[PDB]
This record gives C-alpha cells, sequence and structure tokens, in this order.
C-alpha cells in the first residue's frame, strides 16, 4: 500500500511566548478539538508539548504559531529506525554514531547542529545515551543492545569496563579560554606533565606544531590558532588507545591545519585508534582512512552514515545527495565561477583606484615589510598565508587603524571594514546595531536569502551580543560591513566559525555586491574554494611567522595560486567527476610531471 | 624521475633527482642491462658508467 | 541530448538513424535498444533522424526482461561504429553500436556500463561518468 510515514514536532522554547499567543497552539489543534492528546500543556515549565503519537500532521498549528516556534516534518520513518539518544521533549535527538576502528582514522563530516559534538561524548563515556528513552542510571547494558548490528556494540562493551579511556580533544574553542589559566599555569606546564611518551616527544611535538614562541604565554593570553594547537600536543603526549579530536582545524591557518593533519595521523602508525570531525575537507581527506557523513537539519536531528572511504565519502558529499537516504541534505549544489563565466569589462574606472607604496610596520618583536601594490577599482583581491605573517597588519594599515612605522598610505576613500576576530563589546541588541549601520540593506531580497531566514534574526533581534553564538555571529558581522557604502570595503578571515553551507553563502556575498556595485573587496583567508570564487587577484605572504614577514603586490588567479600552493608543495590535480582539488602525494611520478607544468590547481581551463 | 645508484664494489647507495627530459630521454628505450655513459646525464657522472638493473614505474 | 546533458556537444557523424538497433550496454536486464527517435534532431523531407555518440535517443527494448519490452524509453548512444573524426585529427570508431537506457533527466537506469564508452558521452552525461569503465 502506501509507505510508511511519522511526524516530529521539534519546538524551540527561545522562540516561544504563551503568554502572548495564548496557549493557542492547543484551541487550533484539530485533533485536541476532538478531545485527543496531540498538544498538552506543561503547567510547570509553562510550555507546549506536541506529542508525535496523536499528531495528525496537519502543520495547522505550525502556521498558527505568531513567531514561528513549532515545527512539524513528515518523514518515511527513516529516523525512527536509527534513534540513539534525544536531549528531552521536543528537541535534538541524534541518529547513529561513527564507527572506531583501530590503527585507522575515521573521519566525520557535517554542517553544525548534526550531534558530531555529541557522538563523541558518548564515545568518550562522557555521557550516557538515553537511547530516546529513559536510560539514565547508567545503562550502558541497554546501548550494547540498541548497537547490536553494528560495529560499534564491541567498543560499547569496552567502554563500561573501563578497559580504555579515551582522551577528547575538547570542541567549544570560544569555551577554552574560561575554563583553564596557565593550564594552571603556561603552555609550558600543560606540555611537561601530560608527556607520558618520549622527553623526545616533548621537543619533536612542539617543533612539528611550530609551538615554540608560545610555550612561555598563557593559556588565556593564546589567541585562537596557537590555541587549538596545545591542545593538540596534549592529545599526541597522553598515554591511551583511542585518541579523540574534535574540530582540530577550528582557527588554525592554512599551513598549520595540514601540519596538525600530518601529525594526528602519525597515532595510526602506532595503531591507536583514531577518531576525527573536521569542517575542512582538505584536512579531512589526509587525515582519514574512512569516513562518515553526518546530514539532517541543524538543531532537529543528524543521521550517521555507514562507513565509507576516504574518496567515496568525499564525492558523495559534494553532490549535496545521499541515496540510501535519499535526501537532498542540502538545497543547491556548490559550484565555482570557472572565470569563463565571469563579466568582461575593461576595468580602470577612475583610472585604476588608489596605490600604495612600500610600507613597514615593526611591532619590536616582528616585522613586517609590504611590496609596493596597486589597487584597481571593482575589482577583488585575496589574501593568504600563515597567521603571524601581518596579514591583520596590513588590513589595520590600510584600514588607517595602524600607523606605519614606515611608509604611508592616507587616501582620500572611505572604508567599512570588517575585524577578523569577533568579541563582542558592544552594548546594544542585535538589530539595533545593524538597523544604525544601515536599513535599507536589511529589506533587500539578498540580505534575506543569505542573512535573515537561514538563521532566523528575528528570534536573536531581542538577543544580547554578548548573550548570542559564534558562526551566527560571524555571518552578521560580515553583512555589516557591506551594510553601509564605501568605496573599498575590508574583510579580514570570514571563514572563522562557520560551517560549509555558511561560508558558501559568504561567497556569494561579496563576488555579487561587489561586481554590481562596482566598488572592490580585499579579503583574507585560509579556505581555498572561498577565494577561489571572489577574487580576480592574490597577494600571497611567506617568511616566518612569529617572526618576520612579506607581503607581494597582486598578481592573476593562476600565477598566485603556483606561488602559494609552492610554498606548501601539495598538487591538487583535478577529480575528473567533482571538478575538486584532488591531493597528490610527495615524490611521484605524475606530481612530479606537474611540478615541470606549473600546475598545482585544475579548473574549466585549458591545461595539461 | 628518481634514480637508485649503487656502488656495489663498496656496498654503497644514494638516490638522486633527475628534472629535464632532454637530461633523462638519454635512458629512454634503454633496456635492462643495457650500460649508458654518464655525462649525458650530467657533469657530476662524466665518465661514470651505468647498468641499467630495474626499477619501479609510478602506481 | 537536453535536459541534464551539462555540456555542449561539437558535430559528430550519425551513426545510427531510426530502426537502428545497438546493444544494450548496462547491467538493467534490457538486451539491446531499437532507436525510434533521436533528441533535437531537425527536420527535412524524407531524411531519418539519426544519433550519434552521446546523443539522447527514444528506443524500445527489443530483446530484454519482459518489463521492459513494449515500452518507449530514453536511452544515451555511448559507442558509434560509424566512424567519426574530433578536433584532434583523429578518426576512430568501436566495434559495435551500444547505449544505455536512461531517464529525461539523463540518470541509468543501470549501475553498471559493460565495454568502453565514448569521452564525448562520458563529458556529457555525468552518471554515466560515473558508472564507465574505460573511456575511449
Ligand atoms: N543540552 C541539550 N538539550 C537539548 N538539545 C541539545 C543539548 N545539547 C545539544 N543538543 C542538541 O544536539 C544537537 C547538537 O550538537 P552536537 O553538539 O551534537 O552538534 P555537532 O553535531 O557537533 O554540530 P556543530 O557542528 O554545530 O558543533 C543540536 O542541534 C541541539 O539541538
Ligand atoms: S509558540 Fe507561538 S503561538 Fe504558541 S504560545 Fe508561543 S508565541 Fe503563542
Ligand atoms: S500538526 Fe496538526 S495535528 Fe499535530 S499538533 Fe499541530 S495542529 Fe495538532
Amino acid at each position: 500500500m502506501s509507505d510508511k510515514n511519522s511526524r516530529i514536532a521539534i519546538v524551540s522554547a527561545d522562540k516561544c511566548k504563551p503568554k502572548k499567543c495564548r496557549q493557542e497552539c492547543k484551541r487550533s489543534c484539530p485533533v485536541v478539538k476532538t478531545g485527543k492528546l496531540c498538544i498538552e500543556v506543561t503547567p510547570t515549565s509553562k510550555i507546549a508539548f506536541i506529542s508525535e503519537i496523536l499528531c495528525i500532521g496537519c502543520g495547522i498549528c505550525v502556521k498558527k504559531c505568531p513567531f514561528d516556534a513549532i515545527q512539524i516534518i513528515n518523514l518515511p520513518t527513516n529516523l525512527e529506525a536509527h534513534v540513539t539518544h534525544r536531549y528531552s521533549a521536543n528537541s535534538f535527538k541524534l541518529h547513529r554514531l561513527p564507527t572506531p576502528r583501530p590503527g585507522q582514522v575515521l573521519g566525520l563530516v557535517g554542517t553544525n547542529g548534526i550531534g558530531k559534538s555529541t557522538a563523541l561524548k558518548i564515545l568518550a563515556g562522557k555521557q550516557k545515551p538515553n537511547l530516546g528513552r529513559f536510560d539514565d542510571p547508567p545503562e550502558w547494558q541497554e546501548i550494547i543492545k540498541y548497537f547490536r548490528g553494528s560495529e560499534l556494540q564491541n567498543y560499547f562493551t569496552k567502554m563500561l569496563e573501563d578497559d580504555i579511556k579515551a582522551i577528547i580533544k575538547p570542541q567549544y574553542v570560544d569555551n577554552i579560554p574560561r575554563a583553564i589559566k596557565g593550564p594552571v599555569q603556561k603552555v609550558g606546564e600543560l606540555l611537561k606533565l601530560r608527556m607520558e611518551k618520549s622527553p623526545e616527544d616533548v621537543k619533536r611535538y612542539i617543533k612539528i606544531l611550530q609551538l615554540e614562541n608560545v610555550l612561555k604565554r598563557d593559556i588565556e593570553k593564546l589567541s585562537g590558532g596557537e590555541l587549538q594547537r596545545f591542545a593538540i600536543g596534549m592529545s599526541c603526549v597522553q598515554e591511551a588507545d583511542v585518541y579523540m579530536f574534535d574540530e582540530p582545524s577550528s582557527y588554525l591557518d592554512v599551513k598549520q591545519r595540514l601540519n596538525a593533519a600530518q601529525i594526528i595521523r602519525s597515532l595510526l602508525a602506532p595503531t591507536k585508534y583514531v577518531i576525527c570531525v573536521e569542517h575542512d575537507l582538505s584536512v579531512l581527506d589526509y587525515l582519514s582512512d574512512f569516513v562518515c557523513i553526518i546530514y539532517g537539519v541543524p538543531s532537529v536531528y543528524g543521521v550517521v552514515t555507514l562507513p565509507a572511504s576516504v574518496r567515496e565519502g568525499i564525492n558523495i558529499f559534494l553532490d549535496g545527495h545521499i541515496p540510501a537516504e535519499n535526501l537532498r541534505f542540502r538545497t543547491e549544489a556548490l559550484q565555482f565561477r570557472i572565470a569563463d563565466a565571469t563579466e568582461d569589462l575593461q576595468n580602470d574606472s577612475a583610472s585604476r583606484a588608489f596605490s600604495y607604496p612600500s610600507l613597514k610596520k615593526t611591532q619590536g618583536d616582528f616585522v613586517l615589510n609590504v611590496e609596493e601594490g596597486e589597487f584597481s577599482d571593482s575589482e577583488i583581491l585575496v589574501m593568504m598565508g600563515e597567521n603571524g605573517t601581518g596579514k591583520t597588519t596590513l588590513i589595520k594599515l590600510l584600514a588607517g587603524a595602524l600607523k606605519p612605522d614606515e611608509g604611508q598610505d592616507i587616501p582620500k576613500l572611505n572604508v567599512s571594514m570588517k575585524p577578523q576576530k569577533i568579541a563582542p563589546k558592544f552594548p546594544g541588541t542585535v538589530r539595533q546595531l545593524f538597523f544604525k549601520k544601515i536599513r535599507g540593506q536589511f529589506l533587500n531580497p539578498q540580505f534575506q536569502t543569505d542573512v535573515v531566514k537561514p538563521l532566523r534574526i528575528d528570534d536573536i533581534i531581542d538577543q544580547e551580543v554578548q548573550h548570542l553564538s559564534g558562526g551566527e555571529l560571524q555571518r552578521v558581522a560580515i553583512v555589516l560591513a557591506l551594510g553601509i557604502p564605501a568605496d573599498i570595503y575590508l574583510i579580514d578571515e570570514p571563514s572563522a566559525y562557520l560551517d560549509s553551507e555558511q561560508r558558501i553563502i559568504c561567497s556569494k556575498v561579496i563576488r555579487r555586491f561587489i561586481l554590481h556595485n562596482k566598488k572592490t573587496a580585499f579579503i583574507v583567508e585560509h579556505d581555498f574554494i572561498m577565494a577561489t570564487y571572489l577574487a580576480d587577484k592574490v597577494i600571497v605572504f611567506e617568511g616566518i611567522p612569529s617572526k618576520n614577514a612579506h607581503a607581494r603586490a597582486p598578481e592573476s588567479l593562476l600565477t598566485g595560486c603556483n606561488r602559494f600552493l609552492k610554498n606548501l608543495n601539495v598538487t591538487f590535480r583535478r577529480d575528473p567527476n567533482s571538478f575538486r582539488p584532488r591531493i597528490n602525494k610527495l615524490d611521484s611520478q605524475m606530481d612530479k610531471e606537474q611540478k615541470s607544468s606549473g600546475n598545482y590547481f585544475f579548473l574549466d581551463n585549458t591545461g595539461i | 624521475m628518481k634514480l637508485n645508484i649503487s656502488y656495489p664494489v663498496n656496498g654503497s647507495q644514494k638516490t638522486f633527482e633527475i628534472d629535464d627530459e632532454h637530461r633523462i630521454r638519454v635512458f629512454f628505450d634503454k633496456r635492462i642491462g643495457q650500460e649508458v655513459d654518464g655525462e649525458a646525464v650530467g657533469d657530476e657522472f662524466k665518465g661514470y658508467v651505468f647498468k641499467i638493473s630495474g626499477g619501479n614505474d609510478k602506481q | 541530448s537536453g535536459n541534464g546533458a551539462q555540456g555542449t556537444k561539437f558535430r559528430i557523424s550519425l551513426g545510427l538513424p531510426v530502426g537502428a538497433i545497438m546493444n544494450c550496454a548496462d547491467n538493467s536486464g534490457a538486451r539491446n535498444l531499437y532507436i525510434i527517435a533521436v533528441k533535437g534532431s531537425g527536420s527535412r523531407l524524407n531524411r531519418l533522424p539519426a544519433a550519434s555518440l552521446g546523443d539522447m535517443v527514444m528506443a524500445t527494448v527489443k530483446k530484454g526482461k519482459p518489463e521492459l519490452r513494449k515500452k518507449v524509453m530514453p536511452a544515451i548512444v555511448v559507442r558509434q561504429a560509424k566512424s567519426w573524426r574530433r578536433r584532434d585529427g583523429v578518426f576512430l570508431y568501436f566495434e559495435d553500436n551500444a547505449g544505455v537506457i536512461a531517464n529525461p533527466k539523463g540518470e541509468m537506469k543501470g549501475s553498471a556500463i559493460t565495454g568502453p564508452v565514448g569521452k564525448e558521452c562520458a563529458d556529457l552525461w555525468p552518471r554515466v561518468a560515473s558508472n564507465s569503465g574505460v573511456v575511449v
């Protein structure tokens, strides 16, 4: 007959105020009219509760809700089979979990809110899964049963017995500074205590990670990239079998994230089990032997797929569709402009834009050098390189925030600027802040697509910025820079705290407005793909981090990309199906052939 | 390509890296066991004679 | 060509006029494909419409699982035999005429493609790329 279906309702309490509506949910529902149970009022917490058993799937309640607090979805009973854990009534529920394997590295990739973080806790022994039920007083026993038919069953027996104690590298990057000071006192102390391994391990681990400078600094003092790496150090130093990493690429620069990936992989060689979660595909590919994909709506649900190969899992990810599950997880496919695709205009505007001379900025501990370059109108320039190179310093000077030690840049131009690390320091609510900058930008349809509808800022409008979240704040900041008119716009590292969909919304944003408005933009980035889409020229930075650095004039996309990628020595041939960068291993004949051609990347362009 | 050179009088060995199609090409259509006079491949190896013994393709 | 064909296609010699039968080269259960129409073909009194490499046709299955017989469906030509000529100057030809049953969007009905597949078809129909072994 007909296929089977279900109803699931998740309500957000933040969005709900029963006083204004009245308990309208109960009154409007047709089941309750009849005298049924579908919506029950909880006198206590004073929240509406919707029971999935009695609900019709009508959706009448959803429309009537004045805010948009209720969500009812109909699924083919895809979710019911898999239930691992649920937070509570009408809240996030997790489905499936990632397999662990000894001697190898298993990847995880998904959009935020999927339960990748939750999954780690369950494997860690930190949290016990309720099984979408009562299971609470240590009922590890029931969890093995639920896992039967899955390879995780063996793991759960091991965890309960406590033969193995997993080491976890904590996920939330913002939270860590508050938790630890010193580790107690200074990063160096942490590394000495934790070092179960070789005395060589202390030195070796620090050298490879580029921690040398950072040892004396305290944890609270650390910058985001530095903060991440110390955590990684402790996860090598520890003695154990299972090493869990949760988002190790966060905050890190392009050079550093690759470095972290290699070191982490070394664990597999000692035949120690490794698990990892990543937002970055370049990093994910290198680390993993096996990959899981986590999909589903954010904060509603997230299911883990069956284990897959490294190459295979990545390929399926980019399609935006999964066949067994039969879900189009992402509404639109990701594509990069060919450069054939772009509009052809004679560019200058007023003959070229402004130009800067050689600049120098010296702190007295770090020195930045800049080579005279030129900027033109309606163009976009990417800035790449490792952090501590003075990528941030350079942008500031152009902003006029910083004064150069030598050189000068006094432009007539009006500048809008977005800072790299965003910490709130503005009193006021989110809507008020954005309205002051510009209203009318808020009216535009473009802004509805990218900001307002996806996150639901309407709910955020009353919330304080101190009270806010990381990724949500990021999209808002990028948009705000665009809020006001300026000849030149400056953005620094827009990719931070953002998942796949979120960054790509940003990529479309910068390119489209700049093209249209005929204004120029400088964007700093670590993400390969984001730079490619937005830019026409690039500046590459080089030197040694935390010591000195150098900048170059803007150069074409092909030219700049070869230089940058030559510093890394990883080529990204091309995958014929995905058109994705495909990484090339060191000493090789195929990779060797490329080195003689000068092609690090490939696109829909002519080339051998 | 990368050359794997052995000096089997001493029991020594080292690798070498040649980029340059023309420097390589001296080895082409040469078979296993064929001798190859050195200077063609470099100035270091001038006079040196090499008997080819095997080796690996990509993959 | 048409729907789901991302890419354009450079002209290649027409090999297969209506009435032609090609080998079915998937694992769908179909043994052959009988061409009744070429998509995107034009009109001239008396001319048979005729397909080539990476053209989408409309076919019936003359030989094959009965659940596939007695009806018209889309297919895509994957191997030719009439020799044609590429822009690198080459005149080339396969040993058989063959295509694979497919949906208007261009998705394979089957999961494998047995034998080789010409690149001009691979380049044209991504789900055909996927299921192809040796290309060209
Ligand atoms: N205390 C809680 N009560 C109810 N639901 C919770 C709670 N903690 C987490 N969740 C739910 O579990 C899901 C989230 O977390 P997890 O921490 O499992 O996410 P991730 O999968 O690691 O995603 P992200 O990439 O955004 O960090 C969320 O969408 C949320 O709805
Ligand atoms: S969820 Fe909406 S309609 Fe229901 S009580 Fe809250 S505000 Fe009123
Ligand atoms: S969807 Fe319909 S049936 Fe279910 S709770 Fe809302 S109104 Fe009641």
